RNA sequence: GACGCGACCGAAAUGGUGAAGGACGGGUCCAGUGCGAAACACGCACUGUUGAGUAGAGUGUGAGCUCCGUAACUGGUCGCGUC
């Protein structure tokens, strides 16, 4: 049997000058052959720590390793500015080599609403025949939000698909873009496009809506 | 001065072939064992392949085994995988890692590459559309507009966007890439502007992407009423 | 008692023989740990609680021991000869 390494938790929120604790979990014994790495968005991996509790070298000591039987916990004392980011774990006891799933870092902040902003599609995309309405959330936390697509007030949906960026490094917030997709002859059988946006940070639902063909 | 750097990525069709390259410079892989990782966008890590020294012993994770083979030039002092009946699954960055010397840092992969990007997939390379999101004709929500690009319908993988040659940069968000129904991929890019500088000041979004030789700029306005 | 001869015993040693499995070892086999630029394979070191088939998963004229012999002897005993 291949071996299973269960990584918990999935993402955490934290403050710089936290504690905090990554867990991975074998599926049978991996002695002390398991590293943690780190990875930012965009860039290849880098080693933290060795054989379960060995600190790489060059790595900063507030990054610990631990081993409790077959549950292995990567521990930053004080969270710095620099380490936000993903942490894997992996094992090298046997091959298949095995990588735990991921813990996302993220920091913690005060709950900020979006900015809604909504576009109707250029003329120069109806000319092909395709119509792609956008709505942007801006700047807020938690990443958690809801969008809601409404066609002369039907609720849309499997139209749309939603992406989100990275949290910001200057104020920590997310950004969140989903796109309706019609076809032309579609997009002309109705009048009001609305996005409508629920947020934690957001006292009621916000609608912003356009008129096909008003200015 | 130890590197490692891959290269051999790129389109291929389902069921296609490809060969990665590893290129290593500060050490000499004959003393050390390679592995090869792969993530696919969006996701994790995946173990797929390694060689061991002095042996040759090779080891292949379940979902490639069969498939794919890693081998070792030492004359080059580079390592491959050659990547036989490629599947969609397959779509992924693939990093060359090497696994240190075992007095330093045990079986940890101390020095990896920065990957190069493999797109598995039935269809066939094609340029972006760049549509404008123009700011809204009322006032704005804030105190700023928003107005952006929609780069749609583009393949494969990756696309630049920049807001006035690279001079804007505060308050730009630009999107990861969602992948259509259609196979192509889209994304927008978006920046938040004051609101009353929208009809004195200049807000371009440049598009690159390579695959297909398509290099756009379009100059982004409010519209009419 | 000395010299001498013989027999019997003892006997360093030795030819053959055949049982014993990890408490005789091993350059036997298996496993684990560390080291060699080294997860396997190769080499070294170390640790192994039925580690573990006693003559072979062995290509040891291996040690010891059993059993059958042989035996140096500058050991013992007895008989006999001379004084
Ligand atoms: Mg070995």
């Amino acid at each position: 049997s291949d071996i299973q390494m269960t990584q918990s938790p999935s993402s955490l929120s934290a403050s710089v000058g936290d504690r905090v604790t990554i867990t991975c979990r074998a599926s049978q014994s991996v002695s002390s052959a398991v590293a943690w790495y780190q990875q930012k968005p965009g860039k290849a991996p880098k080693l933290l720590i060795y054989s379960a509790s060995s600190l790489y070298s060059g790595v900063p000591s507030r990054f610990s390793g631990s081993r409790s039987g077959t549950d292995f916990t990567l521990t930053i004392s004080s969270l710095q500015p620099e380490d936000f980011a993903t942490y894997y774990c992996q094992q090298s006891y046997s091959f298949p080599n095995t990588f735990g799933q991921g813990t996302k870092v993220e920091i913690k902040r005060t709950v900020a609403a979006p900015s809604v902003f909504i576009f109707p599609p250029s003329d120069e995309q109806l000319k092909s025949g395709t119509a792609s309405v956008v709505c942007l959330l801006n700047n807020f936390y938690p990443r958690e939000a809801k969008v809601q697509w409404k066609v002369d007030n039907a609720l849309q949906s499997g139209n749309s698909q939603e992406s989100v960026t990275e949290q910001d490094s200057k104020d920590s917030t997310y950004s969140l873009s989903s796109t309706l997709t019609l076809s032309k002859a579609d997009y002309e059988k109705h009048k009001v496009y609305a996005c409508e946006v629920t947020h934690q940070g957001l006292s009621s639902p916000v609608t912003k809506s356009f008129n096909r063909g008003e200015c | 001065e130890v590197q490692l750097v891959e290269s051999g990525g790129g389109l291929v069709q389902p069921g296609g072939s490809l060969r990665l390259s590893c290129a290593a410079s500060g050490f000499y892989i004959s003393y050390s064992s390679i592995h090869w990782v792969r993530q696919a966008p969006g996701k994790g890590l995946e173990w797929v392949a390694s060689i061991s020294p002095y042996s040759g012993s090779t080891y292949y994770a379940d979902s490639v085994k069969g498939r794919f083979t890693i081998s070792a030039d030492t004359s080059k002092n580079t390592a491959y995988l050659q990547m036989n009946s490629l599947r969609a699954e397959d779509t992924a960055v693939y990093y060359c890692a090497r696994q240190g010397y075992r007095r330093r840092s045990g079986r940890g992969f101390d020095y990896w590459g920065q990957g190069t990007l493999v797109t598995v997939s039935s269809a066939s390379t094609k340029g972006p559309s760049v549509f404008p999101l123009a700011p809204s004709s009322k006032s704005t929500s804030g105190g700023t507009a928003a107005l952006g690009c929609l780069v749609k319908d583009y393949f494969p993988e990756p696309v630049t966007v920049s807001w006035n040659s690279g001079a804007l940069t505060s308050g730009v968000h630009t999107f990861p890439a969602v992948l259509q129904s259609s196979g192509l991929y889209s994304l927008s890019s978006v920046v938040t502007v004051p609101s009353s500088s929208l009809g004195t000041q200049t807000y371009i979004c440049n598009v690159n992407h390579k695959p297909s030789n398509t290099k756009v700029d379009k100059k982004v306005e409010p519209k009419s009423c």
